[PDB]
RNA sequence: CCCCGUGGAGCUUUACUGCAGCCUGGUGUUGGCUCUUGGGGGCCUAACCCUCGGAUGGGGGGACAGCGCUUGGCGGGCAGUUUGACUGGGGCGGUCGCCUCCUAAAAGGUAACGGAGGCGCCCAAAGGUCCCCUCAGGCGGGACGGAAAUCCGCCGGAGAGCGCAAGGGUAGAAGGGGGCCUGACUGCGAGGCCUGCAAGCCGAGCAGGGGCGAAAGCCGGGCCUAGUGAACCGGUGGU
RNA sequence: GUAAGAGGAGGUAUAGGGAGCGACGCUUGCCCGGUGCCGGAAGGUCAAGGGGAGGGGUGCAAGCCCCGAACCGAAGCCCCGG
RNA sequence: GGCGUGCCUAUUGAAGCAUGAGCCGGCGACUCACGGUCGUGGGCGAGCUUAAGCCGUUGAGGCGGAGGCGUAGGGAAACCGAG
RNA sequence: AGCCAUGGGGGAAUCUGGGCGGACCACCGCCUAAGGCUAAGUACUCCGGGUGACCGAUAGCGCACCAGUACCGUGAGGGAAA
RNA sequence: AACCUGGGGAACUGAAACAUCUCAGUACCCAGAGGAGAGGAAAGAGAAAUCGACUCCCUGAGUAGCGGCGAGCGAAAGGGGA
């Protein structure tokens, strides 16, 4: 029957959509690979985590062949 | 008749002046080995518990 | 019946040795705020005869509160609030232990 | 094989992992301590 | 009957730990003479032991044995106990933590003794930075070669590589090569992810003193997600 | 039975204790590697103890106090045989 | 004539062919002590309060500050102090 | 791991003597072992008395009454009703 | 009857198993003491160059410490009293 396996679940995906509100230094998206990339004030980590970088305001952008791009728009 | 205080948590834990509960960090004594620097220097600074620090106090009280 | 949190840790040092306690001199600390609440002079004797002190013995005036002019006897002072009290009056040391 | 660096003139210890057999006789690369600053630092 | 209870008891042994008992060195009770290199051999009598028609004595043993304290050992004769959980009843078999994928119903999460596979490491270069280079494959041509070694030409956007399972990601490098190099730094850490607890994860920037670069800058190990263990008790180094 | 003592026995190896087989007849084969038991003045390991190179604490010193190597140490186990 | 599956217990589910009860009367099960932690009624307030005991009394109370909580925290500690 | 006590082995001194102040040493101090006696304040309640926001005959002692009785058990012991 | 001292001395139980530990020097057995028994005039306390026999209460104090540092166990000096 060896078989009755897995491992934990890492609960990763998009952790703040557009338009919402983010504080210097908090996590925009966690994910396996870069299935975002980063962009205008926002950093990655070693697992390819992203993060704002500055209080504002998240907004993702598409450029078709260079992948998608997540940004925060500052303001203050 | 008469609470004893629990000596095992009087060895190990704080109470803040406001009410509050505090301890070291665990796994920091063996685990080593070459954990990132960062780890052991995290792992220096103690904590605040949350519910465990009611079930704590109660340990205590006339501490 | 598993772990408590007993997984916690003890780093209070020193909890003990066999004989345990050593007697060395304690320090009650007591601020000028409460200390101006009177006049004339202050000593330990004065200061346990009403409210602080408590026979804690060792003397310690410190912190914040507009000092009073007025003589303080104490086992110590606070770098600070020796100041503050030597800015408006006099006040002696310790009598030895 | 575990390892831990000993500073020079001196006694320091820091996190390390060395390994043996394989292309590693000799080692003391750098690191930063406390008191002073940069020195080499032996295997021991 | 069956199962359950961190129930009970009788029995067993090369289960654990003890005990009685038996073995054993030292020492007390414990003395004399002699040979010998505190030890060994021999003799003695009076301790101590046995015995003899009372014995204050005779005979036998004899510094042994017995007994006291202490050393180590053998030790179900005996004693106190342990002998896990899941489980389409229980035992037998299998499994127990960690990672990848599917089940999972387009956020997250999600069960079954559901379907499939890995981890308990590795690397001083397989790391840092600067600089340069771009795969696999296919066709054609080439002394050994012969489907495939190395060379040339044309097509080839990624089907290669990225130490190792799988997945995501990736040549506008994370991949191959080179120069100098050790940031596989110390002191910290705004704000978050995840979360019952405790844990785990990401992290800008500040200070110190540094590495590569002309510089903008990058460096607090490795493309990433496994490679692990609270507390207790003890070891070594240092203030 | 802690002991004193008692049974064994007021017996003495043609006796007493333990074990297994179980009138009688004919028989009872091979293995001693493991386990037990028996034998083995060697050797190996081995406790308290003896020993005291060397080392430490303290005092001005005489000293006091602790640590400790080689070596000598029984049974048991290893080993050798039945 | 219409309507109508005892009571308790235990259960996913009981009139249940699951438990307990023949009937009646009486006995019968969340207490107290000390220490905690909240709430609440009052007394006093940078203070609050006494313990044993002593003096009264014989269902009268007073005295007694030793001591306790509070007025300072942070540190393993030395120590420092509104830090 | 001192102090107090002591089963085993060794084994002093009489104040220039001895014990102790938590291993040991120095210093500074405390106390005089190895003989015995001593009231009061303390504990308890068979017995007497006083008092209960104590019971009121299934309560209160097991027993308000001819009860440690009847009865039960070899016995230790159990033990009512009224 | 109970109280007391000395000589011996359990286990269930707790640790959600169990062996150190706990229950506990408790239950109980034995010897003895008396209206009490024990203790008692420092070879003491322990930090004050301080206290001054013993017993009892309050406090110190769930402190100092002890502890498979688990369960749990738990003093003394000092101060107020008899
Ligand atoms: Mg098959
Ligand atoms: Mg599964
Ligand atoms: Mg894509
Ligand atoms: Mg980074
Ligand atoms: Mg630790
Ligand atoms: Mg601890
Ligand atoms: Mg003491
Ligand atoms: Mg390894
Ligand atoms: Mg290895
Ligand atoms: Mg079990
Ligand atoms: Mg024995
Ligand atoms: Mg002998
Ligand atoms: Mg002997
Ligand atoms: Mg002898
Ligand atoms: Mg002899
Ligand atoms: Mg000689
Ligand atoms: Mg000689
Ligand atoms: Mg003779
Ligand atoms: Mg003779
Ligand atoms: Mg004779
Ligand atoms: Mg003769
Ligand atoms: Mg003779
Ligand atoms: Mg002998
Ligand atoms: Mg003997
Ligand atoms: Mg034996
Ligand atoms: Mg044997
Ligand atoms: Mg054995
Ligand atoms: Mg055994
Ligand atoms: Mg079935
Ligand atoms: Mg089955
Ligand atoms: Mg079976
Ligand atoms: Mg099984
Ligand atoms: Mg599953
Ligand atoms: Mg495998
Ligand atoms: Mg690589
Ligand atoms: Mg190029
Ligand atoms: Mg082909
Ligand atoms: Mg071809
Ligand atoms: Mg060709
Ligand atoms: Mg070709
Ligand atoms: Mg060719
Ligand atoms: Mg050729
Ligand atoms: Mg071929
Ligand atoms: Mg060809
Ligand atoms: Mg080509
Ligand atoms: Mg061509
Ligand atoms: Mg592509
Ligand atoms: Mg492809
Ligand atoms: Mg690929
Ligand atoms: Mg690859
Ligand atoms: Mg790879
Ligand atoms: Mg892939
Ligand atoms: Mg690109
Ligand atoms: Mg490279
Ligand atoms: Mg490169
Ligand atoms: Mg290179
Ligand atoms: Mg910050
Ligand atoms: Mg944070
Ligand atoms: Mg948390
Ligand atoms: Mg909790
Ligand atoms: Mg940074
Ligand atoms: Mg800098
Ligand atoms: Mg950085
Ligand atoms: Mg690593
Ligand atoms: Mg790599
Ligand atoms: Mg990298
Ligand atoms: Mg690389
Ligand atoms: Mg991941
Ligand atoms: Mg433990
Ligand atoms: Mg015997
Ligand atoms: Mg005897
Ligand atoms: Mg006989
Ligand atoms: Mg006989
Ligand atoms: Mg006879
Ligand atoms: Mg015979
Ligand atoms: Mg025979
Ligand atoms: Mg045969
Ligand atoms: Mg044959
Ligand atoms: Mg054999
Ligand atoms: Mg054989
Ligand atoms: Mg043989
Ligand atoms: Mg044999
Ligand atoms: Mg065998
Ligand atoms: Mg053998
Ligand atoms: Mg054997
Ligand atoms: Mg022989
Ligand atoms: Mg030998
Ligand atoms: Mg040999
Ligand atoms: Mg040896
Ligand atoms: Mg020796
Ligand atoms: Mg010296
Ligand atoms: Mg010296
Ligand atoms: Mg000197
Ligand atoms: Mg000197
Ligand atoms: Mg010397
Ligand atoms: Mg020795
Ligand atoms: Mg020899
Ligand atoms: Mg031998
Ligand atoms: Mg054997
Ligand atoms: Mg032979
Ligand atoms: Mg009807
Ligand atoms: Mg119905
Ligand atoms: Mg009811
Ligand atoms: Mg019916
Ligand atoms: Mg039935
Ligand atoms: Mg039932
Ligand atoms: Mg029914
Ligand atoms: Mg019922
Ligand atoms: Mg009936
Ligand atoms: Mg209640
Ligand atoms: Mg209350
Ligand atoms: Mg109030
Ligand atoms: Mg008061
Ligand atoms: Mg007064
Ligand atoms: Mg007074
Ligand atoms: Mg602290
Ligand atoms: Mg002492
Ligand atoms: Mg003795
Ligand atoms: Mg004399
Ligand atoms: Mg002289
Ligand atoms: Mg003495
Ligand atoms: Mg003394
Ligand atoms: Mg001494
Ligand atoms: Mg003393
Ligand atoms: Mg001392
Ligand atoms: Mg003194
Ligand atoms: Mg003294
Ligand atoms: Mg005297
Ligand atoms: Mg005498
Ligand atoms: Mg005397
Ligand atoms: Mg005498
Ligand atoms: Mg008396
Ligand atoms: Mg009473
Ligand atoms: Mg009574
Ligand atoms: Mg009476
Ligand atoms: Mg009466
Ligand atoms: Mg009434
Ligand atoms: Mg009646
Ligand atoms: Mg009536
Ligand atoms: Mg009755
Ligand atoms: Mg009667
Ligand atoms: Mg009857
Ligand atoms: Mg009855
Ligand atoms: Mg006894
Ligand atoms: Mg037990
Ligand atoms: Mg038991
Ligand atoms: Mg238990
Ligand atoms: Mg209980
Ligand atoms: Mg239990
Ligand atoms: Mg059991
Ligand atoms: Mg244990
Ligand atoms: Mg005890
Ligand atoms: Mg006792
Ligand atoms: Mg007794
Ligand atoms: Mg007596
Ligand atoms: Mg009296
Ligand atoms: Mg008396
Ligand atoms: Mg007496
Ligand atoms: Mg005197
Ligand atoms: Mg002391
Ligand atoms: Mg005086
Ligand atoms: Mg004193
Ligand atoms: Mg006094
Ligand atoms: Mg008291
Ligand atoms: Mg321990
Ligand atoms: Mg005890
Ligand atoms: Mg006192
Ligand atoms: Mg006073
Ligand atoms: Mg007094």
């Amino acid at each position: 029957t060896k078989n009755g396996r897995d491992s934990q679940a890492k609960r990763l995906g998009v952790k703040r959509y557009e338009g919402q509100v983010v504080r210097a230094g908090n996590i925009l998206v966690r994910q396996r690979g870069t299935r975002f990339k980063p962009g205008k004030n926002v950093g990655m980590g070693r697992d390819f985590t992203l993060f704002a970088l500055v209080d504002g305001v998240v907004e993702f952008q598409d450029r078709g062949r260079l992948g998608r791009y997540v940004h925060v728009r500052p303001l203050a | 008749p008469k609470m004893k205080t629990h000596k095992g948590a009087k060895k190990r834990v704080k109470i803040t002046a406001s009410g509050k509960v505090v301890a070291m960090k665990t796994g920091k004594r063996h685990l080593n080995w070459q954990k990132s620097g960062k780890e052991i220097r995290q792992k220096g600074r103690k904590f605040v518990l949350a519910k465990p620090e009611a079930e704590r106090i109660k340990l205590l009280l006339p501490y | 019946g598993r772990s408590t949190t007993l997984m916690r840790l003890p780093k209070r040092g020193m909890q003990g040795q066999v004989p345990g306690e050593i007697k060395r001199p304690r320090y009650q600390g007591v601020n000028l705020k409460d200390l101006a609440r009177f006049e004339g002079e202050v000593t330990p004797e004065l200061l346990v005869r009403a409210g602080l002190l408590k026979k804690g013995y060792r003397l310690k005036i410190l912190g914040e509160g507009e000092a009073k002019p007025l003589k303080v006897v104490a086992h110590a002072f606070s770098k600070s609030a020796l100041e503050k009290l030597k800015a408006a009056g006099g006040e002696p040391v310790l009598l030895e232990a | 094989l575990l390892l831990e660096c000993t500073e020079c003139k001196r006694r320091n210890y820091a996190t390390e992992k060395n390994k043996r057999n394989t292309p590693n006789k000799l080692e003391l690369r750098k690191y930063c301590p406390w008191c002073r600053k940069h020195t080499v630092h032996r295997e021991v």
